[PDB]
Order: structure tokens, then C-alpha cells, then sequence
């Protein structure tokens, strides 16, 4: 449905980049998603906050109070590899 | 659970978390003049051409004030706040067009979906 609340996140990549989903999301759904737009295995592709690897099972949403609570949209988060 | 994930190359317009009335559910909303601004086609041609897109409309005052209980917007990027009430005797509106995925690709955003358990 799509239908909690939206984050907006700007994925930077480290050596479409523009993503929306639910608060209810995962890191390693995004990393699928991203996976699939690279064309690559999802062992090879990294989300990252501040260059420190996201653990897979945390919701954008936890992502957001932890590292962005108060703080302008996007959520700005890398991707590696 | 089947997640989906909005991405572009562009910024994405803002959309609101919105109950548009007492009988359903919350759900996601552009402002319709953001869309058309967007789109650069008129609200005629827009809902003629794409008649199954939800447009409804909003007291102004009432989408601030759901738009003013959102943890996610900071205050700047909130439309209007608690202090902007409507002038006495008016009824001051917002057109809402409801968030939805052929909504998504008219604005050039490609769609993907995740379902791999959560």
C-alpha cells in the first residue's frame, strides 16, 4: 500500500540516487533495491551512515532517530562497491 | 512488507502523511499543484487524462495542522503551522492527489518493490 509514513533519503557513493520508502523498511531491502538498479550481488554493495557499515535488520526509521533526529530531509546515507 | 521504494536521479517532491477524512485510514499525498507544477500540464488535462488518481481536497488550516504533527518534517519544511489560522468567514483549501505508483513513474521516478521478510 505505501501508506506510513514516507523517509526521504540522497544515497552518496563511496570509492537515482534520490530514494523514498517507509519508516518501516530495512537496510538490506534497500541494499536489494540498490543491488538490483547496479546490477550486482547483494554481498557486494554496502549501506553506510558517517562511512560505518548499517547493520541489515535496522529500519530507516531507526536510522533516523539515532543518527537524524531533528535534521533536514534527505537522509543522507552511502552506498559502497 | 511488500516495500516500495520511490528513486530518481532528481529530488523527489515532498509528500504528506494525511487522514483526509474520519472514515479511512492515513495515507501519502502530494499538494496536486506540486504535481502539476511538476508535470507542467493543467489540472483539465491532467485529470481527464489520468481519471483513476485520487484528487480531494483539504481545509488549508487542517493540513497544516496534521502537517504540524509530523516527527519527520523539521518545521522549515512544514507548509504551514499552528499559528496559521484561515481569516474569519473563509474557507481556504488544498488540493491533495494521492500517493500511488503510476503517480510515481508520470513524475519520471522509477518504482521497485522488496517483499524479502523484514
Amino acid at each position: 500500500q505505501g501508506t506510513r509514513e514516507q523517509l526521504n533519503l540522497c544515497l552518496e557513493r563511496l570509492s537515482n540516487k534520490y530514494v523514498r520508502c517507509s519508516v518501516r523498511a530495512e537496510v538490506r531491502h534497500l541494499r536489494r533495491v540498490l543491488c538490483h538498479r547496479l546490477m550486482l550481488n547483494p554481498q557486494h554493495v554496502q549501506l553506510l551512515f558517517d562511512n560505518e557499515v548499517l547493520p541489515d535488520h535496522m529500519t530507516m526509521k531507526q536510522i533516523w532517530l539515532s543518527r537524524w533526529f531533528g535534521k533536514p530531509s534527505p537522509l543522507l546515507l552511502q552506498y559502497s562497491v | 512488507d511488500d516495500f516500495m521504494f520511490e528513486l530518481s536521479d532528481k529530488p523527489l517532491l515532498p509528500c504528506y502523511n494525511l487522514q483526509v477524512s474520519v472514515s479511512r485510514g492515513p495515507c501519502n499525498w502530494f499538494l496536486f499543484s506540486d504535481v502539476l507544477k511538476r508535470l507542467k500540464l493543467s489540472s483539465r488535462i491532467f485529470q481527464a487524462r489520468f481519471p483513476h488518481f485520487e484528487i480531494t481536497t483539504m481545509p488549508k488550516a487542517e493540513f497544516y495542522r496534521q502537517v504540524a504533527s509530523s516527527q519527520l518534517l523539521t518545521p522549515a519544511e512544514r507548509p504551514g503551522g499552528l499559528d496559521d489560522r484561515s481569516p474569519p468567514g473563509s474557507s481556504e483549501t488544498v488540493e491533495l492527489v494521492r500517493y500511488e505508483p503510476d503517480l510515481l513513474r508520470l513524475l519520471g521516478s522509477e518504482v521497485e518493490f522488496q517483499s524479502c521478510n523484514s
